[PDB]
RNA sequence: CCUGAGAAACUUGGAUUUCUAACCUGAAAAAUCACUUUCGGGGACCGUGCUUGGCGGGUAGUUUGACUGGGGCGGUCGCCUCCCAAAAUGUAACGGAGGCGCCCAAAGGUCACCUCAAGACGGUUGGAAAUCGUCUGUAGAGCGCAAAGGUAGAAGGUGGCUUGACUGCGAGACUGACACGUCGAGCAGGGAGGAAACUCGGGCUUAGUGAACCGGUGGUACCGUGUGGAAGGGCCAUCG
RNA sequence: GCGACUGUUUACCAAAAUCACAGCACUCUGCCAACACGAACAGUGGACGUAUAGGGUGUGACGCCUGCCCGGUGCCGGAAGGUCAAGUGGAGCGGUGCAAGCUGCGAAAUGAAGCCCCGGUGAACGGCGGCCGUAACUAUAACGGUCCUAAGGUAGCGAAAUUCCUUGUCGGGUAAGUUCCGACCUGCACGAAAGGCGUAACGAUCUGGGCGCUGUCUCAACGAGGGACUCGGUGAAAUUGAAUUGGCUGUAAAGAUGCGGCCUACCCGUAGCAGGACGAAAAGACCCCGUGGAGCUUUACUAUAGUCUGGCAUUGGGAU
RNA sequence: GUAGGGGAGCGUUCAGUCCGCGGAGAAGCCAUACCGGAAGGAGUGGUGGAGCCGACUGAAGUGCGGAUGCCGGCAUGAGU
RNA sequence: AACCGAACCUGGAGAUAGCUAGUUCUCCCCGAAAUGUAUUGAGGUACAGCCUCGGAUGUUGACCAUGUCCUGUAGAGCACUCACAAGGCUAAAACCUUAUGAAACUCCGAAGGGGCACGCGUUUAGUCCGGGAGUGAGGCUGCGAGAGCUAACUUCCGUAGCCGAGAGGGAAACAACCCAGACCAUCAGCUAAGGUCCCUAAAUGAUCGCUCAGUGGUUAA
RNA sequence: UGUUAUGGCGUGCCUAUUGAAGCAUGAGCCGGCGACUUAGACCUGACGUGCGAGCUUAAGUUGAAAAACGGAGGCGGAGCGAAAGCGAGUCCGAAUAGGGCGGCAUUAGUACGUCGGGCUAGACUCGAAACCAGGUGAGCUAAGCAUGACCAGGUUGAAA
RNA sequence: GAAACGAUGACUGAAUCCGCGCGGACCACCGCGCAAGGCUAAAUACUCCCAGUGACCGAUAGCGCAUAGUACCGUGAGGG
RNA sequence: UCAGGGAACUGAAACAUCUCAGUACCUGAAGGAGAAGAAAGAGAAUUCGAUUCCGUUAGUAGCGGCGAGCGAACCCGGAU
């Protein structure tokens, strides 16, 4: 039947034009005070995998977003 | 960080501005006692000086 | 009887590698914010093209090519200078 | 019309006390029953219906880590340093030592200035060592703690002013399977010390840490369901 | 030695020291009794019984007896206070429309049992224990005994069904006794109804010694009967890679008839032996592994029958 | 050359279609020294008694020595 | 109701089974992995690493010389650090002559090793993108070390080769050792390790010797 | 060609493994049955094909020894952000400097089909111990209840 | 969960037209609506049975059965 | 087919919410079918207009130890 979505990732990861697949930077509620400066404003943003880790995601979702 | 430190507490720093702002560290309390005066930044104007927020 | 032991130890314990030693050497290019050496201290000194973060790494100020020198032994330094 | 109050009256409740026609219960020519009556007593309590918290191995579902010269016991589980590691990075062992889960409002930024451990002689308390003096004196010291590398043209010791322990970023590289992690010129807004060229987005460095998730809090006005509002949610911040 | 006794018990490896018992003891229970089966206000057992009765629990005739600790747990009782749920009450907060207003949120005080807390309770759960130093090489046969939790063993027993050291020391029996009996006491680690110590009698119990008798034995013999063997009749089995299946040394995954070398050995069978074929039998029941299982346990987690408890409905009048 | 990926094919049935055989004898079975690089496939002889080969194409319950595999038959042990 | 710590029958049901077995036609080409990193994970899964197919690219691969920087092992040394042999000398500590040991000592310090460049001279691979995987238990000798007892068919790393996945000759026999990588055919020739009295192919060879012990044909103070 | 003597040579097969003739697993023999599949108009690829900045139907309808109709929806068309929105641009920001994107120095899709993989369902076949529901059993055994039955002969010698 | 609405077990049980109910808390606005009374063919599901077909089977196949729930086992359910 | 009752194994690589699934099974009633049905409705166009069915929207909106996994409807085309 029809290929589930993986709503674990509607919010998570994103398609492009390439195909690539993005995603964010991680530490941004506890790992806080720490900082440092560059180290929190880094992580508020959003990233490209690395590859090998990527087609996984791609299965998650068929439409793309 | 580590709940039942009394040294060292981590306390934030309100602006004096209003802007709706702060930043945010440790004194030791062995040392202020009543609060701190530190001249930071403000992206919402430009440098406004900030006492130690409750 | 047989044997119960009981000894244990109290060692066994090590930190995962810090990869130091010289990274870029010495005749090699160089692109700018390229990195040529980690290391601990001042084991390799500052020269004229290159910068130190507070690692002591050593990265590259501008482009070009790398040059060695150790000051007769104990003192020692890394240039850059371009390719003219 | 009343500040305080007295009779009456509606009383709406709280308690005990009592009464019985609910309801429970027994006996009498009709056994379980149902009449009818003496009714005998019980009596708004019990019992039962819904919710409230407690108790509850009586019953019911489960959890109970791994390494490991078998398993158990003991020891170990993340991070740092040093050998082991065969002159590049890397590398195991229940191999050999040791350290971290903080500290610092100055121990940071800048500016300026000072030089160390010891031994010899000689010196009031002292007299192995204290303080001062001179000759020696490249490290035989110091760096908040672990050691290694590092350091005297300072990172070491002392003062002046200070909040770069700063938002918006990120050329280019180190590193890792991934996720992380590490360094960084330079640009902007806007500052700090210098007279300046400058230097600074934490400390000589490498330990001083916890991904998501759910939630607290300070902004923010992107979403808000016929519409405009508010709940709630998102984003930056951040706390557990 | 153990139990008192007659009894009971693991159908198909355990008959006893199990269990039951008469006896005693603690508690619970006043009748629609507790307690138990139960869709359940049914109906039933308890019981057509009534505290000299009924339930539950423990010890286990009888005889002398049954001590010390109420701090923790449990249980019984106590009440000043700490308290605690829904409900009662809402000051105050805010959302909205111009609005009468609709509404989101929600604090005081009050408020059930129960727990905290105070005391009592052992024929309730239980408790009745740590240690001191010795000449030498980082050590062995041995020491006499002062004693922190609530207390730290009264009687009786004690090398025992309990004893680590262990064949303890002594005595008896024996020619000789790790066993057994008596005493001893340094009880690793007895002890009073989880009974203590005894005891006639009882026992297909257990333990040692004796007398008697004996092929149990020294050491086996002869005999008998039923098999085994032979012939005629009927004729299974488990096993089975395939075999044309020796021995010694060696090699090989380390236990070779199959490889090496060397020895020995003509073909077949019959009655017999049990060394080998890691012989057959059941994919080991021990051990490790599985984020396998099931039984059981509790102060591991979560619920929950049940049960206590406030409010609500059945549910009413009145007197103060 | 093991796990593995790739390439070309052999055989079995059912099916569409054509070549076509068969009581002067089909399939199946039995023997053999022929052919193909191999899965395989031909010649002839004996069996049998009424159906079948070949080419191309399509679709599969499509190829067995193992599973202490399942059904059935017959061996060993034994004239014990 | 012939095996009760939870009857038997039917059913959910083909529960699940990180486990064990088993998995059939043929030829050809390539051809691994038992390493890392995490994991209630350790005989299991993810990603890399390694195979293969195919599309791109163009010699980027590969070995080897050169040139060029990085290093702190082997040895060595005593200059700090701990150790320690004799002697001086003083009030022993220092310090002098003489003297030595070191994984966590280093005035010194190779052989090698690695990065970059060149290709000055050879050879073939490399790299990217996309499909399919499997493997993730390794084993032995040689040289390096650790734990051991300078024990092990020992274990845990490193490193080369080999078996794994390797037939053929040799080592009597013998995964690992020495030679060597089997496309078919041949009653054809030369060699390797290893051999040449007979078993058993090939000199009972040649010359200068040794041992007389069956050493050869298993050990030491 | 069948058979044979003599020679040389030679460690069954499978599975499981670091390593199998193994004294490690399996199996007496021969037959026959016996295991990588199917579904979805899902995903993603390779080959192929038909139309090609275009490609395509589904349910159905009608006819049906055949197939045609059926645009409802699907895929391509433009990206970027958290979103509003902006758009060959967008986002973070106050602009810079950047991630994503368009151009790019260039390139095509879609529907069918065959196949290599994927997912959800038993998913290669066989194998549990267990778990739950509904029922069948006391003609065995454990006992209860009502009712009948049964114990040669002998010994001992209580109360009263 | 911001929990609307329906739905009922126990407590409460409003308006009837200038009224009632909903629009996913809640408010105004503005929209869609007539609770408390009933029946209803049609298309749809199944297939013991009847018929037609088949790239379904032909005697270990095919239902379990070329027939039989019989022989046989089971106290029974049930297996077969 | 409708209704009262309502499992577990399983999966989440452990389990408890959760998933298995209102599935298996039990029961009640009824028919040749049944159920549902004539709007206090969907809804967002001031549009549709009883139901059941198929296609589709659509693995989209959303649900969730936001984990495993679970998953609509309006519109649009048909059946009637
Ligand atoms: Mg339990
Ligand atoms: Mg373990
Ligand atoms: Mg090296
Ligand atoms: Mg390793
Ligand atoms: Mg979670
Ligand atoms: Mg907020
Ligand atoms: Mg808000
Ligand atoms: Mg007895
Ligand atoms: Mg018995
Ligand atoms: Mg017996
Ligand atoms: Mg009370
Ligand atoms: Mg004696
Ligand atoms: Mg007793
Ligand atoms: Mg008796
Ligand atoms: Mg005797
Ligand atoms: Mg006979
Ligand atoms: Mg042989
Ligand atoms: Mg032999
Ligand atoms: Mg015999
Ligand atoms: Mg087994
Ligand atoms: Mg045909
Ligand atoms: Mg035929
Ligand atoms: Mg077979
Ligand atoms: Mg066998
Ligand atoms: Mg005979
Ligand atoms: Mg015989
Ligand atoms: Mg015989
Ligand atoms: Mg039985
Ligand atoms: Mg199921
Ligand atoms: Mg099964
Ligand atoms: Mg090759
Ligand atoms: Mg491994
Ligand atoms: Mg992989
Ligand atoms: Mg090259
Ligand atoms: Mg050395
Ligand atoms: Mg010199
Ligand atoms: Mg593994
Ligand atoms: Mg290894
Ligand atoms: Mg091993
Ligand atoms: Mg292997
Ligand atoms: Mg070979
Ligand atoms: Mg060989
Ligand atoms: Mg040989
Ligand atoms: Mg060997
Ligand atoms: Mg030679
Ligand atoms: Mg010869
Ligand atoms: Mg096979
Ligand atoms: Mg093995
Ligand atoms: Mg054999
Ligand atoms: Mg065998
Ligand atoms: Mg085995
Ligand atoms: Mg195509
Ligand atoms: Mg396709
Ligand atoms: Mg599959
Ligand atoms: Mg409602
Ligand atoms: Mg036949
Ligand atoms: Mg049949
Ligand atoms: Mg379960
Ligand atoms: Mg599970
Ligand atoms: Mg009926």
């Amino acid at each position: 039947p029809k290929m589930k979505t993986h709503k674990m990732a509607k919010r998570r990861i994103k398609i492009t034009g390439t195909g690539k697949v993005m995603a964010f930077k991680s530490g941004k509620r506890h790992q806080n005070t720490g900082k440092s400066g560059d180290e929190i404003r880094g992580k508020g943003k959003g990233f490209v995998l690395a590859k090998a880790e990527w087609a996984r995601m791609k299965l998650m979702l068929p439409r793309g977003k | 960080a580590a709940a039942g430190a009394a040294p060292r507490i981590i306390v934030k720093m309100e602006s004096s501005a209003g802007t709706g702002f702060y930043y945010t560290t440790t004194k030791n309390r062995r040392n202020t006692q009543a609060k701190l005066e530190l001249k930071k930044y403000d992206p919402v104007a430009a440098h406004v000086v900030f006492a130690a927020a409750a | 009887a047989h044997k119960k032991g009981v000894g244990s130890s109290k060692n066994g314990r090590d930190s995962n590698p810090k990869y130091l030693g010289v990274k870029k050497f010495g005749g090699e290019v160089v692109k700018a914010g390229n990195i040529l050496v980690r290391q601990r201290g001042t084991k390799f000194k500052a020269g004229q093209g290159v910068g130190m973060g507070r690692d002591h790494t050593l990265f590259a100020l501008s482009d070009g090519k790398v040059v060695f020198i150790n000051k007769g032994k104990g003192a020692r330094f890394i240039s850059i200078e371009a390719a003219q």
